[PDB]
Formats: structure tokens, C-alpha cells, sequence
């Protein structure tokens, strides 16, 4: 068996080329970064294969920044190291059951020192709860699966630039040294010829005068820069002569109008960018700095701020890019390339995951903690102070908390299935807190740059306003420690192919030459032709000899993204059509059954098995019993396993989330098999939707224009049926009046109503609830006021009184059906956590099961969107010889514009998979089946195929297929050379006069349902400051009537529609009232006059002592 | 109103066309009273100045009926009609 | 430039009186309403504390006119007043504008008339109305084109 997987189902696949390496854990990203932050043995085991000589936490290395603190004296001090968590306070499960976060605590070993007495006194310090990541790559804050994005940055470094200029026309060469924190450091060529730096945005001074401020002779400036001009002149044009003559000049251009000092200038240029704390290079920075200049390679430096030597490197490179010199070197530095950089190039871009992401936050409330522990080691006395009085752990347990609150990037998990997910964590980011804008980024940002290649997906973006904005990391990509991303490669010694792979990073990748992986290749790894196609520098393609040819790419789909690499036939589609596809696929709802799709990508049972909705086995073993509840498995080491399966949790999106025991009782199960099917899994597997049998062509406008037919075949069998499961919730806080309660009775209600409640208020499970009903009766305590005297004689004649109570009962919005399936409950007695001032919280889920119909969106695989306009009876299809109808009608005119023809391709690959077909092998094998591989001679009737992406079926291995299709079960063979076939028609009862192509597809149910977006509304509630119609689709607001469809009404000249939309409808009170009591009276509406507004602008403009008079025909005032 | 303008015109007030436009003179900086949250006696709220709270209603309470419609009350001066007049009637300051 | 701010006047019919006032209108209690929220916090209008400082800085004015006192108290007195309504009428217009809570600007009452949010622009931007809706739209070749 080929594939790596325990017992996956097996797909004959149209692969010409084995792949060198399978694809890596897709969720390696998420979960490795975290697993560094926290500092575990796992993540010490790898940098143990990566050899580094540094092994460091990211929670330890925000404790080294932080050690040690030191009163002034130095007298009193307080250092602390090596952190250590503990076990999870509860299972994940149960977290998500009771509203809490899944998380562990979390201690320091912290020590104060004491100069004057001598001694150091050490302790345990627990530092708040510490929100931890599961292992399916997700954080569970209140009760809700959450995920962390990451992001997309320029590293901190040093950047070469050069501008044309408008007046001079000739360009300007600009340097700018940009760290992680810490002041802006600048330098630049003028069109005057001057060079000029500027620190921290103030005004330009030569740059001979900061290379004196640092202690630079004249002489010694003479010699090193003697052989540069421009350098020279600005030691001429500069007027400050003299060390301190240039640091209070430094200090004079800073800030103006302060006493200058020359020790507070000494101070102030040492406490900018060489002070530790003040200004900090990250590894990042230090790193890329070291890469750059070609100084300081071979030893690891430890010390992460910018140093003078540096600077005078920077200086010398930018005159050398002034001169045009290729190479640059440094005394005491090997030997580098000059060239202007590019902040696009995605070797500039470091990306900033999870890891990084916590980090930052735990620093800046350390920060505001550290302040803290300063002022309260001053303050306390030194025989009576211990470690745990100086720490205070609330302001870092605030700024985590307010992380996965707060923050931009982390949101919560898009859930509508595996694939959705699984998509949603691996997403690269370049929106938040910390980057450029989206009105900010320029035209050039969002764009496709030649360095993205392997790993950043080109096709897969979101479609809006934020395109090129946020993309997906690639299949194969990784990111290594510093935080760039890299694509495995294999290398190529002399022309002949290794097994031994290294991972590159995009500039890294730069300075080679890699061909593409459908180089024909010998048994040996030798290349079988004279010139390989390879790319070369940046966005450059060239054939090459042999011999040039250093690396090569691990597999043809190396460049797409995960959703991208399930679409068969991704290379017969364009980029428009492939972009709605990837998509739309992440949307796709699940359906009560799954199977998985006739032609697929290898790239199924690999994404459904990662995203982590299917239940795996841990060991091996033998199955003891299966349950639907869940499966208890037996180790051959002899303990027992059970694991449990979630039926019918709400996941995030009101779609459904099952699980469902896949394997037979009293089976061996490998270990790492799958033993569970999620949503949208079938047999371990990706299916987004089902297979069904399409015809194409226009059936009679009820297909026209993108909308599509639909076979009532699939309503009576359930083919498309999902389930859709709400949450609605109602609480019992307290107000002054009084504290409200939850309570069977409510006033005037009758008893049939109310019948469906128990004594406890709520409704109980399995009734089902038609809108407006009462799904939890709550009464506040009713504000006091008089009791009406025309209702104490209306109340008299009964006897009924308004008690001290109204009725706020929680009500069922219109729109909504289906059964109560389960209630739940928080209490003050039950010890529950609660809001500040709520007694108990109810929440109340009601599911309902949907049907396909009218309205409802489908999509194909290939971008191919469209509404159902139609469901004709089943004895209405267009049906095929043998009487089997079709069940989905697919429009012409949409294949040939769309420019898109893998879904034809699919559906003709897709009918060879459902009748199976066997080649003629006897008289031997024909021609165009030669490189068909030797499983596929023969296929039984459906049987799965796989096509992967840039790598399956050809054109003259479809076409074959097409002739060898089994006959049918009648005796007869229905689809010809062609792919066509002869359908008879429903209605009338003739045949159509030309074949049609039948075959079949995965069509998919996408999250755009009728129910959701159906919204009317006569009248409503309003609110009480703009006095307009309260918007909302869930308290059916009144829809919004913009400015163009004002337009168009004047273009009309239809004055009084216009006149009515503007007035009675939205704004006049007086104007709704008489409107609405008119209608309901039967009478006429009246005529609309003069808004109660024009008063109103009329007492404004009074306001203002302007005097505003009507003037009459006549020419007087009214 | 009539239905009819022929034009708007615009112009500047006077301290004698001020005094006409207004009911009252807010003399003191108070606004609602804190305890029972009715507007407080002569000031920038209150309903002698402005008009009445709920409709058809006085302050002190010598009448809530709507059979009077009109009448002003000779124990605080308040008059009974819709509570719509609170956004058409304008104070007006004397500056010493 | 002179002739024809001065012509203006003559023509109007409008004395140039009118530019020094002697009292100020106040606008309707509503427009500047002060309402009571759900969880029993007050949320009131900006204008309340303009005209309230208005009329603190007048009555403290008059008792100090009545008293008697020195030429530099009551020239101070009278330089607030003016100040006060001139940033009542229009803010940030002249020196510092005034701030409330927390360093920020109050809503003037020439605020009320220009801007996005002021009362020409309300009607020309559009709002919601009643008796609509709005749904997902498929095609039926049955119907006649009304
Ligand atoms: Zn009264």
C-alpha cells in the first residue's frame, strides 16, 4: 500500500510522478509555535535535531528581558526564572459544557536579593490561570473555540532603497535601519549631493556630524570614506568642528529651545540606541542585520542591540549603492552583494505566529507590572519584605485575558465544516494590531509577488475588499524559527537527483536555480534531456543546461494552498473561477449523510485526517464495543481506551456537528486509524457534498441565467437534507425595583400556550416550537407607577390586576422551527461562575432539519455558483434510455464564458467512475494508455478515482476512457465517444433531437439559505433618538433606502412616492400614526403635507438668532 | 399650514423679536430634579417654561383629565395639552 | 469689499443691530432632551452644559453688579460671559474649545447644523423605511413582463 494512512479506503490515482515526500502535519504551524512558547520537551527535541546551541522558551526569554529588577541603591533586588506549568484544570469537553477556559496555571521560582544584609531570600509565585492551546490548535476562551491568526510583517532590518527625483530627475538612495523597538535611524543621499540622517523624525543634519558625535577623528573620516566623494563633501559643508561641538549640535536638532548639556547629549545618544532596555533588536533584527552587512557570521551573538561599527558599515553601503558597486566589504566580515532592497520580497516579510503573538502580550503587561514591583520594593521595609509581596500577578493575567478578548487576531473559529477550519488556521494575515492599513497598503502590497511561490497560495484570497490582503500558507511550507517561511526543495549535485531535502527561505531561494518537478527523469535521478525549464533570481524563467541546476521542486502542486488542492482539473480552470472554488468550498454545509466525491484529489483523506474532526486511534488494539455514544478499544498492552462522540453540538455557524463510530465491533484497529466520521466525513475523507447525475444544456428558462433545475428525487430521499441547530438565551438579573425571576405562570396568557412550559418555566425537550411561542417565561418586576383609573374600572369589572410584574418572556423570532432538544442552566446555588448582578442564565437549542428548495445557493467545485430557481417532479427530468432522470440541470451558456471547462471534464471523468471500464488488454495495450499506470486498466463500477492538482488525467487518457465505459445492466452502453447521450423528454415524451452531455458531479450546499435571508417588516419598533425603524435581521428591522434609489425616484418624476418614502415611512411620528390608523380604518391616506422636521430645522435655525420667515405667493409671512 | 411657499427668506433677529419668541426665562442652572426626576422650577427643563410631561397633564397634579384642554393652572402655571408642544416652545436669556 | 457688507445692511431692511445681543434664545427642551437609560444611568445632550454655564457665569454676573466690587472683577466677569456664549453659539472657534468628560470636545450648537451628521445633510443620505424587505431573487419564465 502506497499511502501511508492505516485503512484508508484506496483511490486508483492518475499520478505519472511519485512524490519524494508526503505532506507534513498541516496543523504543524498552529501547534508549534505554541508548543515553543511554553517551553515543552517536544519543541527541545526538535531543536535538538536542528542542532541549536540555544534552547529557550518564550516565556523564559520574556523572564530574562525582565531579570533582574533593582531598586537605585541597588541595595534591595528581585530576579526570577525557569517557568513550569501544571496539569489542565479540566477536560476540554467539559469546558466547552460549562462556559469556562480551558487553561492551566502557571508558577515562577522569584528571589529577592539584599546588597546591605547579604542574603537572598527565594519562593514559589503563581502567576493567574494561562489560557492553553488543545491539540487540535485552538484556544477555548469562555466556553467558545477560538483561533489565532498569524501575521504578516516586514522583519525588523536594514533597507536600501533608491527614488527618483521630480525636480533633478535622478534618483536618490535612502537607507533606513528599522528595529523591533527603538527609535528610527535614518540616512540618505540629497539632489544637492549631501548626505543627511535623521533620528526619530527630526530635521535633517549631515551625517559627518553623528559620525564625529560617536568619536570619529577627522582624520580617521578622512581615510575610511576618503575614496567616496559625496562622503567627503558633506565633511566639508558640515560647520560643527569638535566631539562635543557635535553631540550638543545633536542635542540642539532634537529638541530646540532646552539646556544643553554636553553629559545629558552624551546621555541621550547612548540611551536611544545603545541603552539596552530603551531600544531592542529582536533575533529576528540582529540576525538579518548580521546576514546583510556579512559581519559577525560565524559566532551567535547574544547581544540584540545596534552597535557603532554597524552603523559605519550602513554608512559605507549606502555609498557604495551610491556608487553602483556590486560587492561591499567590511574589516573583520566576509564578502556580500549590493543591491537596493524590496519590502514585497517574502524573505523581507517574517511572519509572526501564535507563539510570538502571546508573547507580545505577556511582555507589555509584564511591563505594567514591573513598574509596580519597583514602587512597592522603595516603599516596604527591608527585614519585613519577601518576594510575594513585590509581585503582583493581576496586571499580566488582564492583558492575556484581554488578548483573546480584545485582540484583532483572534477570532473566533470559522466552523461550517473540517475543511473550513482546518483553512481557517492556517491563514496568513497582514491586517491588526501592529501592521499596515488597509487603506495603507498601496496597490503594490496586494498583489502577487515571484517570491510567493511554494508558500504562499496565489490563487486563494478572500474575494471582498480584502484581496491580496489575507492568504493561506502553502501545502508544503513551514516556518522555521526566526520567522520565515520556507518550501522544502531536493537537490541536484550534478544533474542527478538526491533523496535528501533542505527547507530554503525565500531569499535564501533567490541565489540559486530550481527546475520545476515534471523534469523527465531516468531510474538513477538522471535528467533525460539536454535543457530543464528552472527559475531564476526573481520572476524569471529560462531553459538551462543541464549542469546549471541546482535544486528541484518536491511535488507539481507545490504552489496551492490546502482548499486549492481539492479541485480536480485545477489547471484547466482560470484563476477567477479557481478563486471562487477554493472559496466557496469553505462553506459548504454538512448534510445528514456523506459520501465522499467519485473523482477526487489525493489530497482528502490527508486534510480530513489533519483538521481534526475525525476521531483517530491512539494505539493498536481490537474493538470491545461500539456504542453510538462511544467506542472502547483494547490495547494488546492491555488497558482500555474509550472515546467519546459529540452528537449534535451547535458548532459556531448553527451548522451541526455529529460523530459517528466508523468501525465494525470486534475489529483490529491500527493505531493512527480513522475509527470515527465527523461532519462532512465520509470514511476518513473530505466530502463537502454528493454526487449526482447532470445534464447540460438550457431546459425551457427555468435554468437561464445561472439559476439551476433541480430533481424532486433529491427531496424525497434526503439527499440534500442538513440540520440546523440555534441557541437562543434569556438571564434573571437584578434591577432596583426588584429581582426578576423565571416563572410558569404569566399574566394573561392563556392556558394552551402555556401548556408546552413545565413548572420550572422552561419549555420542555422535543416540543415543537412554531415562531413567536414562549420558549422560557421571565417577568420583571414592573416599575411603579399609579394604577390607571380607566383600568381600575376596566380591571374592575373582572377582577384582574396588573400585578407589580410586566412580562419579558423569552419568544421564539419568526422564521424558526424544529424541536427543543436541549435546555441549560446557570444557578448561584449550583456554585456556576455568573456576570456580575445575574442570578441564572438560560439557554435553549432548538433544531430543525432542512430540506433543499427554492432559493437555497449550489455550488460545484469550480466556482460555479447558483440558486435553485426550480424543483420539477420526478417524472419531469429529462431521463436517459435506461430511465434513469437526471437530478440537476446545469445551464450551457455559463461554461463557455466562465472560461472555466474543468467541471466538463469532471463530469465526463466522473461518468467512468460511475459504470467502471475496462481497456482492451488483449490484443495489448493501445497506444494512448501507455503511461496510464497498471491499476487502472480495469475499474469495477464505482470505483473512486484520483486525479491529483497539475498532475492527473490528460486529455487522451479521458477520451480513452470514455470507450471502454462498462455496458449497462440492461446489456446497453449510454454515453458515447463524446461524452454525449440520448435523454428523452419529461413532459412532452419525445426525444431531444441532439445528444446532451449527462456524467456526473459534486455539487455542494453552500451556507446561503432562504430562511436566513428572508426579512419583511409592515411595521416594528422604532428608536427613541433617531426615530427611524430599528434595524437588524433579528428583530426584523426595516431595510435601508439609500441615496441612488432617490435618484432614480426623480428620474421617474414620481414626486409623491418619493415624498411618501422620506416621511411617513421613516421619520414623521405624527405622519406613521395617522398612516397607519387610516389603513386599519378604511379610509384614504392622507396626502402628504410638510414633514414635522421642517419645524424642527425652523427651531434650530432660531437658535442660532437667524430669523427664517415663509414667504407666501402674495409676499407674506405665515 | 398652508401648503404654499413661494420662498424661505433669512435674515438677523432682534432682543425685541427674541423676547417674542419666547415662553420663558431660564434665571436658574438647574436641570431635573435628582430625587423624583421631574423637571426642576424655572430652569432649563421645566415645565412652566416649556410644557407639560406626560399629556395632558400639570405639575403638581391639580388636573390629568383632558376634558380641560387649554386652561393654565393658578397653582404653578403649567398648561394642559399634548406633550408634543415640549419641542416648539423656546426659552430666551437676559444677559445683564 | 467694505461697500458691500455695508450695503447689504441698507438694503435689508434689518438694523446692523442685531449683531450685539442683549438675550439669548434657548432651543426646546427636547432637541437637547436628557433621557434616562435602561440600567439607570442619565444620558443627556451636549448643549446642557453649555447653556447651564451660560447661565451660571450671567447670574453670578448680576448678584456681583449688585455687591459692588473692583473694575478688574467685573471686567473678568464680563469677559467670561462673552467667552461662554461665544463657544455656546460655535466651538473651538475662538482659543481652546471646551471638553467635558475626558478631554473631549462638546457638541457646540452650531454643531447641530454642519457636518455629516447635521440637519441638511439628514435627507440627502437616506435611512430605513417601513413595508419592505428583501430576499434572494430566481428566475421564473412563466411570468408577464408586469
Ligand atoms: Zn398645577
Amino acid at each position: 500500500s502506497n499511502n501511508s494512512v492505516p485503512g484508508a479506503p484506496n483511490r486508483v490515482s492518475f499520478a505519472k510522478l511519485r512524490e519524494p515526500l508526503e505532506v507534513p502535519g498541516l496543523l504543524d504551524v498552529q501547534t508549534d509555535s505554541f508548543e515553543w512558547l511554553i517551553g515543552s520537551p517536544r519543541w527541545r527535541e526538535s531543536a535538538a535535531e536542528r542542532g541549536d546551541v540555544n534552547p529557550v522558551g518564550g516565556l523564559e526569554e520574556v523572564l530574562y528581558e525582565l531579570s533582574p529588577i533593582e531598586d537605585f541603591s541597588g541595595s534591595m533586588s528581585l530576579s526570577f526564572s525557569d517557568p513550569r506549568f501544571d496539569d489542565v484544570k479540566a477536560p476540554v469537553d467539559e469546558c466547552k459544557d460549562k462556559d469556562m477556559t480551558y487553561a492551566a496555571p502557571l508558577f515562577v521560582t522569584a528571589e529577592f536579593i539584599n546588597n546591605n544584609t547579604g542574603e537572598i531570600k527565594s519562593q514559589t509565585v503563581f502567576m493567574g490561570d494561562f489560557p492553553m492551546m488543545t491539540e487540535k490548535g485552538t484556544f477555548i476562551i469562555n466556553g467558545t473555540e477560538r483561533v489565532v491568526v498569524s501575521q504578516l510583517v516586514r522583519s525588523p532590518g536594514v533597507y536600501f532603497d533608491e527614488t527618483i527625483d521630480k525636480s533633478t530627475d535622478k534618483t536618490l538612495h535612502s537607507v533606513k535601519v528599522i528595529p523591533s523597538r527603538g527609535a528610527w535611524l535614518e540616512f540618505d543621499v540629497d539632489k544637492r549631493d549631501t548626505v543627511g540622517v535623521r533620528i526619530d523624525r527630526k530635521r535633517r543634519q549631515p551625517v559627518t556630524v553623528l559620525l564625529k558625535a560617536l568619536g570619529w577623528t577627522s582624520e580617521q573620516i578622512v581615510e575610511r570614506f576618503g575614496f567616496s566623494e559625496i562622503m567627503r563633501s558633506t565633511l566639508e559643508k558640515d560647520n560643527t568642528v569638535g566631539t562635543d561641538e557635535a553631540l550638543l549640535d545633536i542635542y540642539r536638532k532634537l529638541r530646540p529651545g532646552e539646556p544643553p548639556t554636553k553629559e545629558s547629549a552624551q546621555t541621550l545618544l547612548e540611551n536611544l540606541f545603545f541603552k539596552e532596555k530603551r531600544y531592542d533588536l529582536a533575533r529576528v533584527g540582529r540576525y538579518k542585520v548580521n546576514k546583510k552587512l556579512g559581519l559577525h557570521v560565524g559566532e551567535p551573538i547574544t547581544s540584540s542591540t545596534l552597535t557603532e561599527e554597524d552603523v559605519v558599515a550602513t554608512i559605507e553601503y549606502l555609498v557604495r549603492l551610491h556608487e553602483g558597486q556590486t560587492t561591499m566589504t567590511v574589516p573583520g566580515g566576509v564578502e556580500v552583494p549590493v543591491e537596493t532592497d524590496d519590502i514585497d520580497h517574502f524573505g523581507n516579510r517574517r511572519l509572526r505566529t501564535v507563539g510570538e503573538l502571546i508573547q507580545n502580550q505577556i511582555r507589555v503587561g509584564m511591563s505594567r507590572m514591573e513598574r509596580v514591583v519597583r514602587e512597592r520594593m522603595t516603599t516596604q521595609d527591608v527585614e519585613a519584605i519577601t518576594p510575594q509581596t513585590l509581585i503582583n500577578i493581576r496586571p499580566v493575567v488582564a492583558a492575556i485575558k484581554e488578548f483573546f478578548g480584545t485582540s484583532q487576531l483572534s477570532q473566533f473559529m470559522d466552523q461550517n465544516n473540517p475543511l473550513s477550519g482546518l483553512t481557517h488556521k492556517r491563514r496568513l494575515s497582514a491586517l491588526g494590531p501592529g501592521g499596515l492599513s488597509r487603506e495603507r497598503a498601496g496597490l503594490e502590497v496586494r498583489d502577487v509577488h515571484p517570491s510567493h511561490y511554494g508558500r504562499m497560495c496565489p490563487i486563494e484570497t478572500p474575494e471582498g475588499p480584502n484581496i491580496g490582503l489575507i492568504g493561506s500558507l502553502s501545502v508544503y511550507a513551514r516556518v522555521n524559527p526566526f520567522g520565515f517561511i520556507e518550501t522544502p526543495y531536493r537537490k541536484v549535485v550534478d544533474g542527478v537527483v538526491s533523496d535528501e531535502i533542505v527547507y530554503l527561505t525565500a531569499d535564501e531561494e533567490d541565489r540559486h536555480v530550481v527546475a520545476q518537478a515534471n523534469s523527465p527523469i531516468d531510474a538513477d535521478g538522471r535528467f533525460v534531456e539536454p535543457r530543464v525549464l528552472v527559475r531564476r533570481k526573481a520572476g524569471e524563467v529560462e531553459y538551462v543546461p543541464s549542469s546549471e541546476v541546482d535544486y528541484m521542486d518536491v511535488s507539481p502542486r507545490q504552489m496551492v494552498s490546502v482548499a486549492t488542492a481539492m479541485i480536480p482539473f485545477l489547471e484547466h480552470d482560470d484563476a477567477n473561477r479557481a478563486l471562487m472554488g477554493a472559496n466557496m468550498q469553505r462553506q459548504a454545509v454538512p448534510l445528514v449523510r456523506s459520501e465522499a466525491p467519485l473523482v477526487g484529489t489525493g489530497m482528502e483523506l490527508r486534510a480530513a485526517i489533519d483538521a481534526g474532526d475525525v476521531v483517530v486511534a491512539e494505539e493498536s488494539g481490537v474493538i470491545e464495543e461500539v456504542s453510538a455514544d462511544y467506542i472502547t478499544v483494547m490495547h494488546d498492552n492491555g488497558t482500555r481506551r474509550t472515546y467519546r462522540m459529540r452528537k449534535f453540538a451547535r458548532s459556531n455557524h448553527g451548522t451541526c456537528a455529529n460523530q459517528c463510530p466508523i468501525v465494525d465491533a470486534g475489529d483490529r484497529v491500527e493505531a493512527g486509524q480513522v475509527i470515527a466520521d465527523g461532519p462532512c466525513t465520509d470514511d476518513g475523507e473530505m466530502a463537502l457534498g454528493k454526487n449526482l447525475l447532470v445534464a447540460i444544456m438550457p431546459w425551457e428558462g427555468h435554468n437561464y441565467e445561472d439559476a439551476i433545475i433541480l430533481s424532486n428525487r433529491l427531496v424525497e430521499e434526503d439527499v440534500l437534507t442538513s440540520i440546523h441547530i440555534e441557541e437562543h438565551e434569556i438571564d434573571a438579573r437584578d434591577t432596583k425595583l426588584g429581582a426578576e425571576e423565571i416563572t410558569r405562570d404569566i399574566p394573561n396568557i392563556s392556558d394552551e400556550v402555556l401548556a408546552d412550559l413545565d413548572e420550572r418555566g422552561i419549555v420542555r425537550i422535543g416540543a415543537e416550537v412554531r415562531d413567536g411561542d414562549i420558549l422560557v417565561g421571565k417577568v420583571t418586576p414592573k416599575g411603579e407607577t399609579e394604577l390607571t383609573p380607566e383600568e381600575r374600572l376596566l380591571r374592575a369589572i373582572f377582577g384582574e390586576k396588573a400585578r407589580e410584574v410586566r412580562d419579558t418572556s423569552l419568544k421564539v423570532p419568526h422564521g424558526e422551527s424544529g424541536k427543543v432538544i436541549g435546555i441549560r442552566v446557570f444557578s448561584r446555588e449550583d456554585e456556576d461562575e455568573l456576570p456580575a448582578g445575574v442570578n441564572e442564565l438560560v439557554r435553549v437549542y432548538v433544531a430543525q432539519k432542512r430540506k433543499i428548495s427554492d432559493g437555497d445557493k449550489l455550488a460545484g467545485r469550480h466556482g460555479n455558483k447558483g440558486v435553485i430557481g426550480k424543483i420539477l417532479p420526478v417524472e419531469d427530468m429529462p431521463f436517459l434510455a435506461d430511465g434513469t432522470p437526471v437530478d440537476i440541470i446545469l445551464n450551457t451558456h455559463g461554461v463557455p464564458r466562465r472560461m472555466n471547462i474543468g467541471q466538463i471534464l469532471e463530469t465526463h471523468l466522473g461518468w467512468c467512475a460511475h459504470s467502471g471500464w475496462k481497456v482492451d488488454a488483449a490484443k495489448g495495450v493501445p497506444d494512448w494508455a501507455a503511461r496510464l499506470p497498471d491499476e487502472l486498466l480495469e475499474a469495477q463500477p464505482n470505483a473512486i478515482v484520483s486525479t491529483p492538482v497539475f498532475d492527473g488525467a490528460q486529455e487522451a487518457e479521458l477520451q480513452g476512457l470514455l470507450s471502454c465505459t462498462l455496458p449497462n445492466r440492461d446489456g446497453d452502453v449510454l454515453v458515447d465517444a463524446d461524452g454525449k447521450a440520448m435523454l428523452f423528454d419529461g413532459r412532452s415524451g419525445e426525444p431531444f433531437p441532439y445528444p446532451v452531455t449527462v456524467g456526473y458531479m459534486y455539487i455542494m450546499k453552500l451556507h446561503h439559505l432562504v430562511d436566513d435571508k428572508i426579512h419583511a417588516r409592515s411595521t416594528g419598533p422604532y428608536s427613541m433618538i433617531t426615530q427611524q425603524p430599528l434595524g437588524g435581521k433579528a428583530q426584523f428591522g426595516g431595510q435601508r433606502f439609500g441615496e441612488m434609489e432617490c435618484w432614480a425616484m426623480q428620474a421617474y418624476g414620481a414626486a409623491y412616492t418619493l415624498q411618501e418614502l422620506l416621511t411617513i415611512k421613516s421619520d414623521d411620528t405624527v405622519g406613521r400614526v395617522k398612516v397607519y390608523e387610516a389603513i386599519v380604518k378604511g379610509e384614504n391616506i392622507p396626502e402628504p403635507g410638510i414633514p414635522e422636521s421642517f419645524k424642527v430645522l425652523l427651531k434650530e435655525l432660531q437658535s442660532l438668532c437667524l430669523n427664517v420667515e415663509v414667504l407666501s405667493s402674495d409676499g407674506a409671512a405665515i | 399650514d398652508v401648503n404654499f411657499f413661494d420662498e424661505l427668506r433669512i435674515g438677523l433677529a432682534t432682543a425685541e423679536d427674541i423676547r417674542q419668541w419666547s415662553y420663558g426665562e431660564v434665571k436658574k442652572p438647574e436641570t431635573i430634579n435628582y430625587r423624583t426626576l421631574k423637571p426642576e422650577k424655572d430652569g432649563l427643563f421645566c415645565e412652566k417654561i416649556f410644557g407639560p410631561t406626560r399629556d395632558w397633564e400639570c405639575y403638581c397634579g391639580k388636573y390629568k383629565r383632558v376634558r380641560f384642554k387649554g386652561i393654565i393652572c393658578e397653582r404653578c402655571g403649567v398648561e394642559v395639552t399634548r406633550a408634543k408642544v415640549r419641542r416648539e416652545r423656546m426659552g430666551h436669556i437676559e444677559l445683564a | 469689499k467694505r461697500l458691500k457688507v455695508v450695503a447689504a445692511f441698507q438694503q435689508s431692511g434689518n438694523s446692523p443691530m442685531g449683531m450685539v445681543l442683549d438675550a439669548v434664545p434657548v432651543i426646546p427642551p427636547e432637541l437637547r432632551p436628557m433621557v434616562q437609560l435602561d440600567g439607570g444611568r442619565f444620558a443627556t445632550s451636549d448643549l446642557n452644559d453649555l447653556y447651564r454655564r451660560v447661565i451660571n457665569r450671567n447670574n453670578r454676573l448680576k448678584r456681583l453688579i449688585d455687591l459692588g466690587a473692583p473694575e478688574i472683577i467685573v471686567n473678568n466677569e464680563k469677559r467670561m460671559l462673552q467667552e461662554s456664549v461665544d463657544a455656546l453659539f460655535d466651538n473651538g472657534r475662538r482659543g481652546r474649545p471646551v471638553t467635558g468628560p475626558g478631554n473631549r470636545p462638546l457638541k457646540s450648537l452650531s454643531d447641530l447644523l454642519k457636518g455629516k451628521q447635521g440637519r441638511f445633510r439628514q435627507n440627502l443620505l437616506g435611512k430605513r423605511v417601513d413595508y419592505s424587505g428583501r430576499s434572494v431573487i430566481v428566475v421564473g419564465p412563466q411570468l408577464k413582463l408586469h
